[PDB]
């Protein structure tokens, strides 16, 4: 069984393309703690502790495009 | 298209500020290494004394 369907983000994808063809600063992040793991100076980690930043940002964007806009009636998660 | 561009944009002001300071630091060091150098030359009175001695005076 193979079901072909589409997500409910096509208009939001259109808006993202329209409004982010040019660069913009980002200063408000839902989960900022992924960027600041170390609080005491002179401490450093040999492990790739900042590898999660990109996935965190993308996950926040995706889940926000779905969950926050779901408050609009008939919008589907 | 979206994420990396935004974080590069966020970086620009601090990097610009730090590089301006670095350039000022280079200029300051250039000025600080300059110091008037006064030279000393054999006083002519000793020459005038050797001249007199050579005369057998
Ligand atoms: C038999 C009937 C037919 C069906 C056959 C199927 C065969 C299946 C084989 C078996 C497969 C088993 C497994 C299936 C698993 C499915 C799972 C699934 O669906 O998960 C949900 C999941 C939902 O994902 P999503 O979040 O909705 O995002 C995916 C979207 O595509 C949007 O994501 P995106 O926006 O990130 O995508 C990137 C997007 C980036 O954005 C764009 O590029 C914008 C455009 C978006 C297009 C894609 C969206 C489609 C929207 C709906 C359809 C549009 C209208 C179609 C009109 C049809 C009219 C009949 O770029 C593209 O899409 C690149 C393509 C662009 C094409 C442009 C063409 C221009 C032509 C111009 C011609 C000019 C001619 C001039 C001549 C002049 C002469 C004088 O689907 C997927 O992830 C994809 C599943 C695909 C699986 C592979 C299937 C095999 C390939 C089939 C191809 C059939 C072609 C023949 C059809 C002919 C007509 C009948
Ligand atoms: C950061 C915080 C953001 C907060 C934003 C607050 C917005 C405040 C909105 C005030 C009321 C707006 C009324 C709109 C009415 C529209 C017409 C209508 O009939 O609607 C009725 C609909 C439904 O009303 P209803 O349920 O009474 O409909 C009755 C219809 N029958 C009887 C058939 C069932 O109203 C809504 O659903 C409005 C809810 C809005 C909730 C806030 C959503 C915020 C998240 C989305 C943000 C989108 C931003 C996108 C920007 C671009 C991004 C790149």
């Amino acid at each position: 069984m193979f079901l072909f369907f589409f997500c409910d983000l096509f208009w939001l994808r259109l808006l993202l393309c329209m409004y982010y063809c040019v660069w913009s600063r980002l200063c408000f992040i839902v989960y900022f703690n992924c960027l600041m793991l170390i609080f005491d100076f002179l401490l450093f980690c040999l492990f790739d502790l900042y590898l999660f930043v990109g996935l965190c940002l993308f996950l926040l964007l995706w889940f926000m495009l779905f969950n926050l806009y779901s408050l609009i009636l008939y919008y589907c998660i | 298209d979206i994420m990396v561009p935004s974080f590069v944009y966020n970086k620009l002001p601090v990097i610009h500020f730090l590089q301006e300071k670095r350039a000022e630091q280079k200029l300051r060091r250039v000025l600080d290494e300059t110091y008037t150098e006064w030279t000393e030359e054999l006083d002519q009175a000793h020459v005038t004394d050797a001249i007199t001695r050579s005369l057998n005076i």
